[PDB]
């Protein structure tokens, strides 16, 4: 309790990564203010799954992790349990049991560049899909075809990843999306982050 | 079993046009997005554009939009790529892309445009 | 489900330049809806988000082809959620659907998020 949980660090962060390789801040030991969020301007998404978004101040959980990145609006729906896709399946996995809170907003004016920007990345190829909550920040030749690749990119010979080439003048299913995960962890000790009061 | 087959490439002198089409197989093609992607030797891969049926339809990269457009025929299950006005800095293979449980893309074809 | 029930009302023809209001009543567990939206679906159309509002505040959110047209508003003593729609067009011609839900906002509208659904009113615009 005491003070008042860093939702402020994470929200509002200068810098934001890219979904494969997304940043994640645990949180403890705080007073959380889920409302002032909820309730705000802010967002144009907050969807939550196995707790009631409205009474997320009445509950208290042993740590709250904090998973953030960037993706494509019409990608967002993929952060969710149970979905499918090239962000779900090899970038970013919710588990089916998912407790906790999705929050998306726009950020076209920040994350998009007259020209493109390159700077923000997603997986491409992978053999398998990611564990939920998995990272996977490898940049190995993908071997598409018979032929060994033996770390060099070319033919049949993939790289990984690819940059996103946000810009601005695209429909806001392609613009680029901050996206904040809170995950909401009840083990068997004690609660150390609840709601006001 | 999910296939897709680039066909339209060639030589084309700077400001011409060419037609590239995606001959797609197992799947609907507007059950799902579909994407081009380019890429030339010793250089990065470039997305290009997207088409879907679902909230924004289409989408283009910064450098080709007003030049190129993207389009979809269900009944020959095919997608298009009209690329007008095209320039140097355009000549890469050209690949086609969609996602259905895993990533699929084409063995590509190859774009020449001439100064 | 049945946990909240949905019945609109207000749909019709109407010609070009005229105005519709749609009412759309809810009841059962009403107090756990955190978000109502108005979708519409012309036949082999997708079913397209018109528009939507946050009950704890009463946010509103409209797609680019409605705005300064279409307005939503809620009154919580009826429980009943408005579309007004002014300077109809015929390219607002659809069957339009109030939707509830229970697990915060998202916009745009998705259908395929897990919504309680109304049975539909046509609206039919006449050039």
């Amino acid at each position: 309790i005491t003070n008042l949980c860093p939702f402020g660090e994470v929200f509002n962060a200068t810098r934001f990564a890219s979904v494969y390789a997304w940043n994640r801040k645990r949180i403890s030991n705080c007073v959380a203010d889920y409302s002032v969020l909820y309730n705000s301007a802010s967002f144009s998404t907050f969807k939550c799954y196995g707790v009631s978004p409205t009474k997320l101040n009445d509950l208290c959980f042993t740590n709250v992790y904090a998973d953030s990145f960037v993706i494509r609006g019409d990608e967002v729906r993929q952060i969710a349990p149970g979905q499918t896709g090239k962000i779900a399946d090899y970038n970013y996995k919710l588990p089916d049991d998912f407790t906790g809170c999705v929050i998306a907003w726009n950020s076209n004016n920040l994350d998009s560049k007259v020209g493109g920007n390159y700077n923000y990345l997603y997986r491409l190829f992978r053999k398998s899909n990611l564990k939920p909550f998995e990272r996977d920040i490898s940049t190995e030749i993908y071997q598409a075809g018979s032929t060994p690749c033996n770390g060099v990119e070319g033919f049949n010979c993939y790289f990984p990843l690819q940059s996103y080439g946000f810009q601005p003048t695209n429909g806001v299913g392609y613009q680029p999306y901050r996206v904040v995960v809170l995950s909401f962890e009840l083990l068997h000790a004690p609660a150390t982050v609840c709601g006001p009061k | 079993q999910v296939q897709l087959v680039e066909s339209g490439g060639g030589l084309v002198q700077a400001g011409g046009s060419l037609r590239l089409s995606c001959a797609a197989s197992g799947f609907p093609v507007q059950a799902r997005e579909m994407e081009w992607y380019r890429q030339a030797p010793g250089k990065e891969r470039e997305w290009v554009a997207a088409i879907k049926s679902t909230g924004t339809y289409t989408a283009y990269a910064y450098s080709v939009k007003g030049r190129f457009t993207i389009s979809r025929d269900n009944a020959k299950n095919t997608v298009y790529l009209q690329m007008n006005s095209l320039k140097p800095e355009d000549t890469a293979v050209y690949y086609c892309y969609v996602y259905v449980g895993s990533s699929y893309i084409g063995q590509g074809t190859q774009v020449t445009v001439s100064a | 489900s049945s946990q909240v029930q949905l019945v609109e009302s207000g749909g019709g023809s109407v010609q070009a330049g005229g105005s519709l209001r749609l009412s759309c009543a809810a009841s059962g567990s009403i107090s756990s809806i955190t978000y109502l939206g108005w979708f519409r679906q012309a036949p082999g159309k997708e079913r397209e988000g018109v528009a939507a509002l946050i009950t704890v505040n009463g946010h509103t959110y409209y797609a680019d082809s409605v705005k300064g047209r279409f307005t939503v508003s809620l009154d919580n003593a009826k429980n009943t959620v408005y579309l007004q729609m002014n300077s109809l067009k015929p390219e607002d011609t659809a069957l339009y659907y109030c939707a509830a839900a229970a697990w915060g906002y998202a916009w745009p509208l998705h259908q395929d998020d897990y919504w309680y659904w109304g049975q539909g009113t046509q609206v039919t615009v006449s050039a």
